[PDB]
């Protein structure tokens, strides 16, 4: 019984966006889906609830009548998002609550970013290299929420994919990293950089 | 509205120690407060209901007391317990959360594995010269400077730090130094950490 | 007949409890916003006890309430005669 | 007969509600001073629920109350038998 | 017969009200310590309303209460049938 | 027959009172945690008075409560008819 | 459904005055009329209510048993005003409230002034005068609540009929004003100064 | 008695901005507070009931929150919204109002149209010499002095200011200078504004 | 319907005294008599109540189980006074209260004084003397609550019977006074000094 | 226990003026407070019940307001109203009184009629020499010294003052000077007031 | 009706111990036994209750699910003591409470001590000695709760068996004392030093 | 949780005097507080229930007042009443106790009977030399020094004091002086009290 959350990436101030929470589990008649938000480095904030059954949707003063929550055919509830402010820049988890008053399950949650600034695509520049040796890749000048796996997800160990730093220029330059025993260079090392918001797939190779 | 006030914001408690986390409701709320672990980047996960344990939640985890003082308690802090911990009212409409309490795990002073990286030829053509400098699996959090030809670099130094390991409770860092390729071409001899 | 009374009642209780939490969420400071606590509410009404720990603040809420009283009292008045006879006819 | 009971009752409720807000305004801190809230009061009495959110502080108020109980209980006791029979005679 | 019910009741109310204020004075913070307010108490019990503004804190007080319920309920149950018949037999 | 009603009731009261204090101790801030006060509780329920000074906060508590209402109301409804007849048949 | 309010102007300290609120609209059985006051530069103050039906009238401590509120034939309620203090100097709006506890409609409201000082009549002195040109009139040494329209109410634009200034002498000297395009002097410009409290009608002409 | 405490007394918020107006009840009053706009000189007009909108009241107008904090909010402040805004309890007898909150509209710095006026011959006969000086459709509120034959007049200067326009949100002023006709006859050359 | 209060004067610390409140009026079944105290220059203090009917008597913590209140034959209630402290030095009014919770009628009240010091008898020394002339009498070195009337109560005008001053010696020396037109000395002037606590009747004459 | 807090202890309000007397209950007590006038030496007399007037109590006398603030008010203070005024709870057992508020009446500055009195021969035999000095029907309260043969007497000076007249609202005083007859025999020439 | 309490002495940090409260009296169906603690020089602390009837046992947050309370055959309740901290060093009284909410009877109470330090046995060294003369005995270097009677409990007068002092070394050295008239040395004087926690019985003689 | 706050911790009240002991509950608890005497070393003993006396408890013992202020009172403090006195809630789960109030009895200044004791030969063989010094049935609590051959001993001085007698309300003391037998063999001449 898990919760699957579509939509949401970048919008213009005052613009729109619709988020999605598909059921995928033994789901009772009389469950509220809720919408909780987390700003960057900030708490949780309850925003809205709805019973898909009678389709009645309650909202925070914060969100007042800016947002709408929609309901049963696709067993999905939705987060219509009008009149967006810079503040609403945040991750948005849905969550089931069985009328008992706590959140048993929780959607993966998406990122909605809110800026007048435009999308970009990452540069992606290899960092190649005894003992254990380290190899990485820059993932440079992005905007807005960047993915990085090594060998299409296979290698995961000693791997330090850092946080997004805000480039002085105004662009999410990251730096992915990996620790490996020296004996391996012999081994394939290719760092797969994904984006919803710029339709990217970049995969870079690491010889010394 | 109902104002859950967690305590304290931050903890640096050594592993296996007695950790405790307080949450004062503005008014009596009954037993209608629920606890939640939320690991960096991941979704809230529910630890306690009606301060009543959840299936799969470890035994270290317990939550009691009333009046307005709810108290989630870690009998023996564990490495997998570096998280932020949340507090949730139910008693009055609407639902509110507490501020939140970050736990950090204390351990034996380590050192960094360090791995300075010159800029991608492909990136050097670009016109800028991004020098990275890795620092691996250290404790505590805290000094990496740069000097090209031994004069001190305050320009385009951009430190990032990671989410503590969920086994090591260790810290990695990536100081970047961004340069004009033509300032990087003027001199190249190279991150002496402290 | 009596299982009818019990059931009808149990329906009324579950009906009200559902509707009240439905009717009551949205209102700042509403107490009566979880079926579990909406159930204790719904009993304590039908019995005409009226402790007061819980109740509706909203209109639609009290409309629910009225029904819950009106159908819940009668339907509880049924199970109350029912066990009044079963003590009588025997002894 | 039963529509008589309902009506009489509805009269009693509207009567009390009117009189209570009338009977209660003037008194500092009176709660029971708007027909809308005087109505929820007036129901919750006739049913002998007694939640306690509302009530009269004035004498004249409680005199109203007494009537509201005395005529409202009986007249609600009518609609409570009424729907007790309509479940009985059928099943 | 019915004037008997009314009276008996009115006796029960005046009896309780007397005894309760008697039973309740002496106890620090007792609320139920003036016949006037002991009367509103005594009604609101017999009707099984139970608003809660007032009540006894003392033992002897609640003993009074019990009697007041036990004789006051029955005796109010008399005047409640009484006016239930007088609506029935007519219409 | 009537001594049966009284007794059964007195059993129900002592049963609930026992079970409620049992059902209620352990819960921080529980009020209903001494038989003596659990008894006043247990009466004030069976009568459907509902003053509200006391009540259960725990689930198991309210489960006790429900029984106490369900058996206590009926069994009090017995002694309430009982003394209603003894006033009737005489006068 | 609007509320029409007669009476009230100037009284002696300790003197009397009766204010008037005539129904003029679909008016239910069970409506309270209320009396709210506004001092000069001051809040609203609830004073009294009445149900014309049972004719029961409730009053503020402020007003205690100084004032009486009277009730159905003329569908009017009244504000009997004994034992007047300097404080009661104020405007007095009636208002309907349908038992719901807020004021749906509101009488225009009158001014009751309370001073031992005597009534006066205004001097009224023309101010005559490119582009748009300005012309006005002083309305001098009054006491107590003065009216001013231009061309019996016809002209209303660019028109700045100022507040009443308290003359150092003790008398409401005003200054009415009007902006007009220069081409008009050709046009009739006559500033009509009304008073209840001194039975005035003064109308002054404005040639340059 | 029940003490509605509005916040803040005065606002100088620029047009189209988010304006908000707070009203703390001394005790919980339910939802039994009602909002009221009262334009200068005119009657209170009801904007919100049970913080529920009224027919004809604009959509900018909304009123929510509970506990003791009621909050009327102007989504996009408008020129027609320079008013004082009132707060009204219903819960307990009797009804009480809040202090009241004046809104003033902020706009682009203007200047005055100025129109000095010599005294009516009809008024000069009277014995006093009332000199007026008009200042039109300016922003902000704030300096007009007088000098007859260029010596500085502190005597019988009487400034009045108007209620901001319900479209311009502009300010007009009338400084009067009152004189003895026989002091006005001694010298007549004439209001240099700042 | 008035209340008549016997007993009480001077007692030894730890000693006893019994006060008395006789009905003398249409007196209902179900009235509480109460006992209120006033220290010298001090407030009222509720101490005890009793319903003579069921004879149940409630007492202040102040007075705890030091005092007893007794009840119907003589329509009287009584204030048994054991274990007396210096503090209980005070006047003691009884009062009816009809179960309504306020004191409709009030006994004249007596003085209970509490000292290890012994009773005394007053000296009483004439002060004799145009216009209106003044004549008086000292009433010297008393202990404990002294009476003074002129001409067995007949003359009462311009008469200033002062408060009791505590003599440096430890004794209530007073000074009674009278104003009279000079023409009267012709007139009898004799100041009648009564005591319960020293069985006195002293009457002193005032020639110049 | 329930704590009635009257305000203010003392009033010096001029006659015919608006006098008001406040009494804050520690908790809400309903309308269960009763007012009481108690004239010097006399029994409490009940002015108000349930802040509801008593038969014979004058019309000047009214008592209103709720929450915790009860307010007895003298519409036009009268000479017969110099008393102390008491406040009485009923709501909770037991009954409590307020501290009490003394009213004093303000009037036009008078002067004393003064009447120095030599000691009773009968008293002179006694061995002590008690010299009295009367001061009649003055306003305000406030200086009477003694000098035998014009040297200043601080010995055995004992001022008493009276309860203000219930018509005049005036003040009489009796300064006593007690002496050894044998110190009173040494010199006799005699109370110069101020 | 008295309460008899077995078990408890010294335990290792984290170790176990079981305490015992045997009924020995007219004991109703529906009584809770409770467990109260007193640290050294510290208040009482409620810890746990149980109805032996339905065998339901409630515990303090302090004690959470560290301890268990067990119940009817032997009319006994028990205090199972896991996960012991230094803090739980204290005396542990059981107590009956009849559902009324106060403790009518009270077990003698035992001492549970909690230290990583090991048991010891006391040295016991006589202090021998006109008027009344004093004689005593040191009871030296003990660990942990030491008994001392004179003449197998017979002599009890003028007898000052002191508190346990914590020896600088880490050991409960006491000093028992006795006052006696000099005439007696003739008389047997032998100070009987008992220990549960070191199985001691030492009895020392006192000639001068 | 419910917080009984006794007052005062310590009393030094003279015998036969009026002793009183206060206990403020954090919230109203009804009359559900019970008093308890606990003599040094012995079990709590119950003095008052529902501030209602217990069979065998003396008449000196009474306990009244409400709101949140409960007051156990000793009418005439007795020698057998040196104890600590406890306070116990019942109203809310769970039961809580008050801090506790120690009473000490004041009496006439006594002096000590003093009885210096040389070390047991059996103990001298042991290797250490424990010198005791008894001080008997004194009042108040408070100075005993040591000097071997008249130089001042700060080494291994270990004062103990007793629980005041339950008749005398007197105080005994045992100062120990522990020594190396070989430092006790160097000099033996001997506790001059003050
Ligand atoms: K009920
Ligand atoms: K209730």
């Amino acid at each position: 019984v898990q919760l699957v959350e579509s939509g949401g990436g970048l919008v213009q101030p005052g613009g729109s966006l619709r988020l999605s929470c598909a059921a995928s589990g033994y789901t009772f008649t009389s469950d509220w889906i809720h919408w909780v938000r987390q700003a960057p480095g900030k708490g949780l904030e309850w925003i809205g609830e709805i019973i898909p059954s009678y389709g009645r949707a309650n909202y925070a003063d914060s969100v007042k009548g800016r947002f709408t929550i929609s309901a049963t055919s696709k067993n999905t509830a939705y987060l219509q998002m009008n009149s967006l402010r810079a503040e609403d820049t945040a991750v948005y988890y849905c969550a089931r609550e069985r009328g008992d008053g706590y959140f048993d399950y929780w959607g993966q949650g998406t990122l909605v970013t809110v800026s007048s600034a435009s999308t970009k695509g990452p540069s992606v520049f290899p960092l190649a290299p005894g003992g254990t040796a380290a190899l990485g890749c820059l993932v440079k000048d992005y905007f807005p929420p960047v993915t990085v796996s090594w060998n299409s997800g296979a290698l995961t160990s000693g791997v330090h994919t850092f946080p997004a730093v805000l480039q002085s220029s105004g662009l999410y330059s990251l730096s992915s990293v990996v620790t490996v025993p020296s004996s391996s260079l012999t081994q394939t090392y290719i760092c797969n950089v994904n984006h919803k918001p710029s339709n990217t797939k970049v995969d870079k190779k690491v010889e010394p | 509205d109902i104002q859950m006030t967690q305590s304290p914001s931050s903890l640096s408690a050594s592993v296996g120690d007695r950790v405790t986390i307080t949450c004062r409701a503005s008014q009596s709320i009954g037993t209608d407060i629920h606890w939640y672990q939320q690991k960096p980047g991941k979704a809230p996960k529910l630890l306690i209901k009606y301060a009543e344990s959840i299936s799969g939640v470890p035994s270290r985890f317990s939550g009691s007391r009333s009046g307005t003082d709810f108290t989630l308690t870690i009998s023996s802090l564990q490495p997998e317990d570096f998280a932020t911990y949340y507090c949730q009212q139910s008693n009055r409409w609407p639902f509110t959360f507490g501020q939140g309490t970050k736990v950090e795990i204390k351990r034996t002073v380590a050192a960094p594995s360090v791995f300075i990286f010159p800029p991608s030829d492909s990136q050097l053509k670009s016109g800028t010269a991004s020098v990275v400098c890795l620092l691996n699996n250290f404790y505590p959090r805290e000094k990496v400077q740069w000097k090209v030809d031994n004069a001190l670099q305050s320009g385009n130094s951009q430190e990032s730090v990671t989410e503590q390991d969920s086994k090591d409770s260790t810290y990695s860092l990536s100081s970047t130094l961004t340069l004009s390729k033509a300032d990087y071409e003027k001199h190249k001899v190279y991150c002496e950490v402290t | 007949c009596a299982g009818a009374a019990t059931v009808l009642l149990v329906i009324v209780l579950l009906a009200g409890s559902y509707l009240a939490v439905l009717a009551e969420r949205g209102a700042p400071g509403a107490q009566l916003i979880t079926y579990p606590r909406a159930l204790w509410w719904s009993v304590v009404t039908a019995t005409t006890v009226g402790y007061g720990d819980l109740y509706p603040v909203t209109l639609w809420g009290r409309c629910v309430a009225v029904v819950v009283m009106v159908a819940g009292i009668t339907s509880f008045g049924l199970v109350t005669a029912a066990l009044a006879t079963w003590f009588v006819g025997q002894c």
